[PDB]
This record gives C-alpha cells, sequence and structure tokens, in this order.
C-alpha cells in the first residue's frame, strides 16, 4: 500500500468543466477519472448482465401467478409470461425460465421468485 | 494541462462517501458531479450500475481458475459441458442451464465488473 499519488489529486481525460457526471478508477499506482457519457467509448463500459435460470415445476402458469402474488406485491402479467420488478418470469411445459437484471434489487425479489416456484 | 483533457484534478470529499467496489485491482465508484476548474465535486449519486471490462479470455481463464473446463467459441464460453456465456455490446448473458456451475461463472464475471 501507500503507493499511490495526493490523496486528493486523480487522473481525468474526458469531457471536462460543466456539469459531469463520472465514474473514479483507482488502482495501486493511479487514480483516474473518466465522464459515464465518455466512458461507454472507452474499454470500462456500463454493462447489462442478463442471467437465466431454469427451475423444475410441477404446476401451470396461473398456480405460479398465484404463488408469485402470495410473496409479492408488484407481480404484473403479461402477454408472453410475468413480470415481477424486472424480472422476466416465463414457464415452458414443467420448467420456468427465470431471466433478470444485473441489478441488486433485481437479484433479490427474483430469489423470492426462485424459492416460489422451488417449494 | 487542457492539452488532451484535465489530468491531475483534486477530488471533493464527498466522493469519499461513495459506495466503492474493487474489480481486480482496481477500485470503481459513480458519482454525479459538476465540474468547475480545477475542483472536482459531487453534486448527486452515481447511479447503482454495473461497470467493468468484458474480455472472453479473461473470463475463461479466471473460470479455469475455479477448476472448471471451458470451451472458446464464437458465441462466447462453455464452460463445464453446460454454462452458456454470451457477449453483447453493452452487456453479457449467462445461462444457468448447468449443473451447479452458475455460482461460479457469476463470481468471475463480478471479479471483472463491479456494482457501483
Amino acid at each position: 500500500g501507500h503507493m499511490l499519488a495526493k490523496d486528493n489529486e486523480a487522473k481525468i481525460f474526458t469531457g471536462v468543466e460543466g456539469e459531469f457526471e463520472g465514474i473514479i478508477i483507482g488502482t495501486e499506482d493511479d487514480i483516474r477519472i473518466y465522464k459515464r457519457d465518455e466512458l461507454i467509448e472507452s474499454k470500462y463500459k456500463e454493462m447489462c448482465i442478463y442471467e437465466r435460470q431454469r427451475i423444475p415445476y410441477n404446476s401451470t402458469a396461473v398456480l405460479l401467478k398465484q404463488v408469485l402474488v402470495d410473496g409479492f406485491e408488484e407481480l404484473v402479467e403479461v402477454e408472453s409470461g410475468f413480470m415481477v420488478g424486472n424480472v422476466h418470469i416465463v414457464l415452458s411445459g414443467q420448467e420456468v425460465v427465470l431471466e433478470w437484471k444485473s441489478s441488486y434489487t433485481d437479484d433479490v425479489l427474483a430469489i423470492s421468485i426462485s424459492k416460489m416456484i422451488s417449494d | 494541462m487542457s492539452d488532451v483533457s484535465m489530468g491531475m484534478v483534486k477530488l471533493d470529499k464527498g466522493f469519499d462517501a461513495l459506495n466503492y467496489r474493487a474489480i481486480g485491482t482496481d477500485s470503481v465508484a459513480s458519482f454525479r458531479g459538476v465540474r468547475d476548474g480545477d475542483m472536482v465535486r459531487c453534486i448527486g449519486e452515481g447511479p447503482r450500475m454495473v461497470i467493468g471490462h468484458a474480455d472472453i479470455n479473461e473470463m475463461r481463464r479466471m473460470i479455469v481458475e475455479g477448476s472448471m473446463r471451458v470451451e472458446q467459441e464464437e458465441n462466447g464460453l462453455l464452460v463445464e459441458d453446460c454454462v452458456w456465456i454470451r457477449v453483447s455490446g453493452d452487456g453479457v448473458t449467462i445461462d444457468g442451464r448447468d449443473s451447479g456451475v452458475f455460482y461460479a461463472v457469476r463470481d468471475v464475471v463480478y471479479r471483472s465488473s463491479a456494482f457501483i
């Protein structure tokens, strides 16, 4: 440790003054800032991660909605499945396909989905 | 100093309150700020967003570090004869139809990403 510069000094090269929404990257060697709007163009970028979990199920789509309602607040039914929060739930035979976002909250309620279909 | 852009600036104390996470050896955080002079100041709270660097080669290597066999193809990585990792321009898709490996792959990708 202790291999940094001034703790209030950083190196930023994008998009400078004017208001900017940015990100800070600090390594064991260097502290640097990029502007978020500019950042998508760099080797570093905002990434949406879709993670799909296929869950064995013995009940019907109507029953899934019912079980989801038991735990959930916001359950919305859609033409091609169910959507809880930002989680896409679709029943496919005797398995449910769970696809959900990178986002912290989206995993948590999605976890609740998984237990609903599980047992 | 503003030849390329700016370079060395002063970080405001507000950044110390930001949600820092560390990718690999780097530490990352998101913030909303106003830039005035040599001073960088936060005016808001960085939205909660995964940032990182997606390399198919690096992810594969790290997966193998978990003692998992990975196959390299155009579509991405096939781990343990079932995990699907697919790369999109602004994101990544992981397929859970693996037998008890999903958690491992989720760990690997998050080693190259961070919730900020």
